[PDB]
Parts: structure tokens; sequence; C-alpha cells
């Protein structure tokens, strides 16, 4: 994601702190889960009991 | 040759300056935005050389 963003740095303006990739890992696991709704799909390895 | 000859020249010298003034002598801001705290920082000063 920081690729993709390179040369764009986010920080809190009222503090030195950037955003932890605790955000990024919990957007990533929201953005993989909507992506599999966006196709009818498993989109992580998983057992079924069916 | 030219013991009691007139010399004459043109002459090319480097530009140099001194300061005989300062002035809008002190312009400042309290920055504060994206710092972890307020911080003081001196703009341009102006000089009369």
């Amino acid at each position: 994601v920081k690729a993709y963003m390179f040369g764009i740095v986010v920080q809190n303006p009222d503090t030195g702190q950037p955003m932890g990739d605790e955000f990024y890992n919990h957007i990533l696991e929201r953005a993989v889960g909507k992506a599999e709704r966006a196709l009818d799909i498993s989109i992580l390895p998983d057992t079924q009991h069916e | 040759k030219y013991e009691n000859h007139t010399v004459t020249l043109k002459i090319l010298m480097t530009l140099r300056y001194v300061v005989s003034d300062i002035l809008k002598e002190s312009r400042y801001q309290y920055t504060k935005f994206n710092q972890p705290k307020s911080k003081f920082e001196n703009l341009p000063q102006k000089l009369l050389l």
C-alpha cells in the first residue's frame, strides 16, 4: 500500500504520529472481504462443512 | 620602457557589499501544524546593502 502511495506520507497534524500497520492490516482485511463479496468467491483457504 | 609614461586600465572586479542597515529586521511564525509541538521560526530579514 505504501509503495503505491510512494512520495505521499500521512500523519496526524497535531503530533508526529503516522498511522501504524494495525490500521493498514485492518483496512486490508475488510478490503479483501469486500472483494470477496464483489465476486461470489472464497478468497482465502478455508475448510467447509456443507 | 615606460619610466615616465602614463598608464590607464579598464578593469573587471568582483561585486561586493556591506550591511549598512538592517530593515524589517525580524519576522516570526509559531509553526504548529504537523509538528509534535509549537516551534518558533525566524523569517527572512531585509538588508540595505
